[PDB]
RNA sequence: UCGAUGUCGGCUCGUCGCAUCCUGGGGCUGAAGAAGGUCCCAAGGGUUGGGCUGUUCGCCCAUUAAAGCGGCACGCGAGCUGGGUUCAGAACGUCGUGAGACAGUUCGGUCUCUAUCCGCCACGGGCGCAGGAGGCUUGAGGGGGGCUCUUCCUAGUACGAGAGGACCGGAAGGGACGCACCUCUGGUUUCCCAGCUGUCCCUCCAGGGGCAUAAGCUGGGUAGCCAUGUGCGGAAGGGAUAACCGCUGAAAGCAUCUAAGCGGGAAGCCCGCCCCAAGAUGAGGCCUCCCACGGCAGCCGGUAAGGACCCGGGAAGACCACCCGGUGGAUGGGCCGGGGGUGUAAGCGCCGCGAGGCGUUGAGCCGACCGGUCCCAAUCGUCCGAGGUCU
RNA sequence: CGAAUGCCGGCAUGAGUAACGAUAAAGAGGGUGAGAAUCCCUCUCGCCGUAAGCCCAAGGGUUCCUACGCAAUGGUCGUCA
RNA sequence: CCGUGAGGGAAAGGUGAAAAGAACCCCGGGAGGGGAGUGAAAUAGAGCCUGAAACCGUGGGCUUACAAGCAGUCACGGCCC
């Protein structure tokens, strides 16, 4: 279940066989294994990867310490790749060949406290024929006296975006080892320069 | 890091430097590759470039022609591998970036608004005289 | 949703804000130091510094630009003659914004001062 | 992007001139019909003594939209008119000719003859 | 709208409880290195017009 | 319930029932095949757009896998509407000597900014999880999602006189819905550029500013936020089952799917997939860090590891919270190069009586986008914060 | 007296909540003063101009001027009225 | 004060025997208070006899952050007097 931590640079498109392929580029490598989870010691299999070197002045003792036991230089970010055990001390996009498939994770853009026509695609009310201050309102949230209550999981206006989103089965279009760049066809969540995980796909 | 460069680096392998320079108001002929049955032919298409949207690699220019009684516009990725070539055929002197108004003008009225661009013409003829 | 937008609104429409920055430029390029609000200042740095920096080029054209926002000529003449010169070797930053500890009584507005740089 | 109410110019020698789309024949609830797709529409303005006539309910494929249509090569295409060619339930054009260009997508989707009778394919 | 209005008076406890967040967080003060008079960080000392070690104001 | 429980239809938003309209799995069939009919299992998902009418309903047009019926005060007016109806006006038909009446028809007719409590959508503060901290995690348990059509191959084969035309298996392309993204297509883009009219002004010309909207009009318009645009998803697979189909098999020498026992078998139940989540007080686990401080399971005081306040800010955001940075520094603002937009500035010179045109010139101006540079400001600091109870 | 949507008065809740009366608009400097976004002066910006400017008449009745004041009225503040 | 008018129609008492009604000093612009002083008494200080209740606040003792409820009653237990 290979995977790699990385940041989102941006997305353009390229040409491949007289065809335009939208791509999003990711600065995946290079991630050093700073710890290996185990079933006996921790009770489960994974690999804690590091990504983005960090200025030691901003790194504190317990962190500095943990980076020691792994003989690992400091770093900015720490995420795990469950059920994954690389044979070596360092992970790189080389683990991905072109034409493969991956599931991508990113902290989606944040739309703030967004409305109901925006978070839940409602249709609100008409813009005429007598609409009285409801042009973007939801409607009715319940029945009457039975049940005489509102449902849980109900759809209402609220914070929307800036939440973890995992996109799946994307296409490895190309990998640029020279720079640790993974090209994946499709849309990847989150803003540019945001963090993303690139885990092997679970689809078939 | 720099996000721009990397992006520019991925594009760097698909950028063209053989296509000629041109402007809205110019008349252009774009030898374009086309697939059909079952081979591939090069279909020319000649019209006033009414719109060069720019973004380095993502620059795309809009060419407009009037084909048999119907007005057709079409979009071309300036760095597409389909374009065999591009021949200039006239330097029009549009006094504007986008020519959205010649969609409603007559073939005549369009001629008054885009009388030739003498300058970018001799300038052309200025070259072309290699050794 | 305000993703990647620079330049506040200061509760003022398209022009009252333009007149504000200007009317703060005039009243700054005149006295060296005024005492406004922390925000009004912050957004007045960039507006001015562009003005002076054109004063540094001093060419005919610039004067006519800067003079749109400032109108007054004597002031502008004070800009290209006196101020602008003491800034030629300086690369940007012609203004300094500092905040005052004591807070306005009427509305507790946070005070800060904007001054021309040495 | 053709939907009900959308008048369409006609590019053949049926006698009809303009038709109001009333249904896209492309699924249970498709929203719009584009180049190469088939629709059912009314005859809202034809010529005298022609094959069709103001009122008939007919089938016809859309050949030319005013909304550009994208392509796998990045390119696009947009015509100044929305046009269709009246056809029969076997996709054959009930006309003997066609007028103006047509979109190279039509061939893809089984309308060989029209593509042949069209003066310029794009 | 139909003029919403409370069905019951709010108990003392129920209001005084809702006010467990009305505590004023006292102002952040620090000493001025040249007059030692307390004042907020990041402001031009109102007691001696000093800031960044240099003079800036009359007081 | 008349010191008021507002009553039809629609819009919006759902959710449940299953006597199932569709998709799925079966038995019988006057089931050859394809396509139908009739009962049984199944409520996961779906169940279009229109014309008439206030209408529910019904009829009709075009479609479809199908265009299901019903409950939630004939769901839903402190959520909207207000066509019907059901105050006062007016009129028609009818009844009444009349005043007036009928619900029969007809045109018109005030629908009330502020949510205390439960409830719901999101977000914090406090505390607690026996030492105190900084990070990374298990996932009990919840939520989300679950749809379907078409065409080619099998094959014009099995079947059938013929028209028509399969099961099983294998590919390809769509529709509606959903999550996210902004390369392309397409919108906005409040002062990024330019053009233009009338008026007042600076400075007479020239060049400019104000106002004409809360941009004066117009033509263009980066970033950002967007969809019509783009990528992706429904699954595969494993397990247990429903209606049905059996293996072996007594009772009951035959027979029987069951009484002992073992199989096959649904879009449905369980897991798998996406998201949340240890307040999971059953408060879990792992890595690193700190320590065994003074005075008298408690108190007071000073530190450690750490954090908080303060500040510069951010596609994070109502405040708060979260994320980055604070001179050991590229966080914001300015300056510089690039991108980008507008599309050839002012000034001078030449042609023209003149409005103008030409060259200097893709020139000048120039917000947000990708980077560099300590010029400007995040100066200087303060306050909390362990001594780890008992068997 | 414990109730009459009772009568007079006092004090609570909703609550530090809506709102603070036209979206024509504000910015800096100097002075004053115990105290200033709110008063005076100065410059810049905006706003009415068949008026939001100038007269007369009804009506109001000392609100006009000046000096000294800010508890109360001013929907904030007030050294202003 | 309400109403054009006939007409309607309030609320509002108390220091002390005697002002002997708080000079003077102190913080403050003032209001207000802190000592001094008067008085038998000053939470009789003029916003004054007595000063209840709602209502508001400060300090203290017990108690509360896995609980559920007409809030109370019975039993027990822990802490405080
Ligand atoms: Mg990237
Ligand atoms: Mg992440
Ligand atoms: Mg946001
Ligand atoms: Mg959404
Ligand atoms: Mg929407
Ligand atoms: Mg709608
Ligand atoms: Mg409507
Ligand atoms: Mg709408
Ligand atoms: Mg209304
Ligand atoms: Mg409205
Ligand atoms: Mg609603
Ligand atoms: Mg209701
Ligand atoms: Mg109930
Ligand atoms: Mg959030
Ligand atoms: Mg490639
Ligand atoms: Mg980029
Ligand atoms: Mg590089
Ligand atoms: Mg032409
Ligand atoms: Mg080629
Ligand atoms: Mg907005
Ligand atoms: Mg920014
Ligand atoms: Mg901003
Ligand atoms: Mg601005
Ligand atoms: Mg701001
Ligand atoms: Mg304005
Ligand atoms: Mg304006
Ligand atoms: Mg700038
Ligand atoms: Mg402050
Ligand atoms: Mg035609
Ligand atoms: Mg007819
Ligand atoms: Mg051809
Ligand atoms: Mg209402
Ligand atoms: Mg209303
Ligand atoms: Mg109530
Ligand atoms: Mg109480
Ligand atoms: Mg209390
Ligand atoms: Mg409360
Ligand atoms: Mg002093
Ligand atoms: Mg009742
Ligand atoms: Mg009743
Ligand atoms: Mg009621
Ligand atoms: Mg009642
Ligand atoms: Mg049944
Ligand atoms: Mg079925
Ligand atoms: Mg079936
Ligand atoms: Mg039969
Ligand atoms: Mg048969
Ligand atoms: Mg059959
Ligand atoms: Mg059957
Ligand atoms: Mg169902
Ligand atoms: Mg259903
Ligand atoms: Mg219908
Ligand atoms: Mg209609
Ligand atoms: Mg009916
Ligand atoms: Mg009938
Ligand atoms: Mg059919
Ligand atoms: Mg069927
Ligand atoms: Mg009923
Ligand atoms: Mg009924
Ligand atoms: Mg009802
Ligand atoms: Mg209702
Ligand atoms: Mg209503
Ligand atoms: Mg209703
Ligand atoms: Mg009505
Ligand atoms: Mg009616
Ligand atoms: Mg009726
Ligand atoms: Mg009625
Ligand atoms: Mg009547
Ligand atoms: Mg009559
Ligand atoms: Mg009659
Ligand atoms: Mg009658
Ligand atoms: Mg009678
Ligand atoms: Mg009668
Ligand atoms: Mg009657
Ligand atoms: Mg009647
Ligand atoms: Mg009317
Ligand atoms: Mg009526
Ligand atoms: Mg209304
Ligand atoms: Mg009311
Ligand atoms: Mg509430
Ligand atoms: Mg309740
Ligand atoms: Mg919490
Ligand atoms: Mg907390
Ligand atoms: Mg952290
Ligand atoms: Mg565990
Ligand atoms: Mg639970
Ligand atoms: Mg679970
Ligand atoms: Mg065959
Ligand atoms: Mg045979
Ligand atoms: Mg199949
Ligand atoms: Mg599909
Ligand atoms: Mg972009
Ligand atoms: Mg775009
Ligand atoms: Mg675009
Ligand atoms: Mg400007
Ligand atoms: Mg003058
Ligand atoms: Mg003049
Ligand atoms: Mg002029
Ligand atoms: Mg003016
Ligand atoms: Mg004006
Ligand atoms: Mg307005
Ligand atoms: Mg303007
Ligand atoms: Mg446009
Ligand atoms: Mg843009
Ligand atoms: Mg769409
Ligand atoms: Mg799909
Ligand atoms: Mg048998
Ligand atoms: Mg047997
Ligand atoms: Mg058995
Ligand atoms: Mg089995
Ligand atoms: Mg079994
Ligand atoms: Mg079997
Ligand atoms: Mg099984
Ligand atoms: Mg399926
Ligand atoms: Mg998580
Ligand atoms: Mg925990
Ligand atoms: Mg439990
Ligand atoms: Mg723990
Ligand atoms: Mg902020
Ligand atoms: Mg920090
Ligand atoms: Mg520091
Ligand atoms: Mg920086
Ligand atoms: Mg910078
Ligand atoms: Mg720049
Ligand atoms: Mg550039
Ligand atoms: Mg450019
Ligand atoms: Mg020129
Ligand atoms: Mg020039
Ligand atoms: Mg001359
Ligand atoms: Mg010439
Ligand atoms: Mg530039
Ligand atoms: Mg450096
Ligand atoms: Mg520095
Ligand atoms: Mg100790
Ligand atoms: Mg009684
Ligand atoms: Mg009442
Ligand atoms: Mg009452
Ligand atoms: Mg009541
Ligand atoms: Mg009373
Ligand atoms: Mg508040
Ligand atoms: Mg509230
Ligand atoms: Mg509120
Ligand atoms: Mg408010
Ligand atoms: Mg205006
Ligand atoms: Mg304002
Ligand atoms: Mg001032
Ligand atoms: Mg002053
Ligand atoms: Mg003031
Ligand atoms: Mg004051
Ligand atoms: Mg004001
Ligand atoms: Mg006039
Ligand atoms: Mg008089
Ligand atoms: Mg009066
Ligand atoms: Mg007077
Ligand atoms: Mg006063
Ligand atoms: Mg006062
Ligand atoms: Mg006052
Ligand atoms: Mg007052
Ligand atoms: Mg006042
Ligand atoms: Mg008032
Ligand atoms: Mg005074
Ligand atoms: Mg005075
Ligand atoms: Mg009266
Ligand atoms: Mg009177
Ligand atoms: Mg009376
Ligand atoms: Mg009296
Ligand atoms: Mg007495
Ligand atoms: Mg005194
Ligand atoms: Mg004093
Ligand atoms: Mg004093
Ligand atoms: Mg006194
Ligand atoms: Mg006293
Ligand atoms: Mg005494
Ligand atoms: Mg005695
Ligand atoms: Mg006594
Ligand atoms: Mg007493
Ligand atoms: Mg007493
Ligand atoms: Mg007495
Ligand atoms: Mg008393
Ligand atoms: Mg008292
Ligand atoms: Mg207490
Ligand atoms: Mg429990
Ligand atoms: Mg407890
Ligand atoms: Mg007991
Ligand atoms: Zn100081």
């Amino acid at each position: 279940m290979k995977g790699i931590l990385g940041v989102k640079v941006g997305m353009t498109r390229i040409f491949r066989d007289d065809r335009a392929v939208p791509v999003t580029v990711i600065l995946a490598g290079p991630c050093p294994v700073v710890q290996r989870r185990t079933p006996e010691k921790d009770g489960y299999t994974a690999v804690q990867l590091g990504f983005l070197p960090q200025n030691p002045k901003r790194v504190n003792r317990p962190l500095k310490g943990h980076f020691a036991k792994a003989g690992v230089e400091p770093v900015r970010i720490l995420r795990e790749i469950r059920d994954f055990n690389p044979e070596g001390d360092t992970v790189t996009v080389e683990i991905f060949k072109p034409g493969e498939r991956v599931d991508v994770t990113g902290t989606s853009k944040g739309r703030g406290f967004a409305g109901v026509m925006k978070r839940w695609n409602f249709a609100g009310g008409p813009d005429s024929h007598g609409a009285h201050k409801i042009h973007r309102h939801p409607g009715s949230i319940g029945n009457r006296k039975t049940p005489g209550r509102v449902y849980k999981g109900k759809k209402m206006a609220g914070h929307y975006g800036a939440e973890r989103v995992t996109v799946m089965n994307l296409e490895v279009v190309d990998v640029i080892p020279e720079e640790n760049l993974l090209l994946v066809k499709g849309a990847v969540p989150g803003p540019n320069g945001g963090l993303v995980i690139v885990r092997e796909t679970k689809k078939a | 890091m720099n996000r721009g460069a990397l992006i520019k680096l991925v594009e760097s392998r698909y950028v063209r430097t053989d296509l000629p320079e041109f402007r809205p108001g110019d008349t252009v002929r774009v030898s374009y590759k086309v697939k059909e049955g079952n081979r591939t032919r090069i279909q020319d298409f000649e019209g006033i470039v009414i719109r060069i949207r720019r973004n380095g690699f993502n620059t795309t220019f809009t060419v407009r022609k009037v084909s048999y009684g119907v007005g057709v516009e079409r979009i071309f990725p300036l760095h597409s591998p389909l374009i065999q070539k591009i021949d200039i055929v006239q330097r029009g002197r549009a006094r504007r970036a986008k020519l959205y108004f010649i969609r409603n003008l007559s073939d005549r009225e369009i001629r008054r608004k885009l009388r030739a661009d003498r300058k970018r013409i001799d300038q052309d003829r200025a070259a072309e005289r290699a050794a | 949703m305000r993703h990647l937008k620079s330049g506040r609104k200061l509760n003022r429409h398209s022009s009252h804000r333009l007149a504000l920055y200007r009317n703060q430029a005039k009243s700054l390029l005149t006295h060296g130091r005024i005492t406004t609000t922390v925000p009004k200042a912050k957004e007045l740095r960039g507006f001015v510094d562009h003005l002076i920096h054109l004063a540094k080029r001093g060419d005919l054209h610039a004067r006519r630009l800067v003079l749109r926002d400032l109108q007054d000529v004597k002031l502008v003449r004070k800009l290209f003659d006196e101020i602008a010169p003491r800034y030629r070797d300086r690369q940007g930053g012609y203004t300094r914004v500092l905040k005052l500890a004591e807070r306005r009584r009427g509305d507790g507005a946070p005070l800060a001062l904007v001054e021309l740089v040495e | 992007m053709i939907q009900p109410q959308t008048y369409l110019e006609v590019a053949d020698n049926t006698g009809a001139r303009k038709i109001m789309c009333i249904r896209v024949l492309k699924g249970s609830n498709a929203k719009y019909a584009t180049v190469g797709d088939v629709i059912v529409a009314s005859v809202k303005e034809a010529i005298p003594r022609g094959a069709v006539k103001e009122g008939d309910v007919v089938k016809a494929v859309v050949v030319r939209t005013k909304k550009e249509i994208k392509r796998p090569d990045g390119s696009a295409i947009r015509f100044d008119d929305n046009a269709a060619v009246i056809i029969n339930n076997q996709l054959e054009p009930r006309g003997t000719r066609v007028f103006g260009p047509v979109a190279r997508e039509l061939r893809e989707k089984g309308f060989m003859k029209i593509v042949s009778l069209a003066p310029e394919v794009l | 709208a139909k003029h919403p209005v409370p069905k019951k008076k709010t108990s003392k406890a129920r209001r005084d409880a809702r006010r467990s967040h009305h505590a004023l967080t006292p102002p952040t003060l620090v000493p001025c290195p040249e007059c030692k008079a307390m004042k907020p960080p990041h402001t031009v000392c109102p007691e001696c017009g000093y800031y960044a070690g240099r003079k800036v104001l009359e007081v």
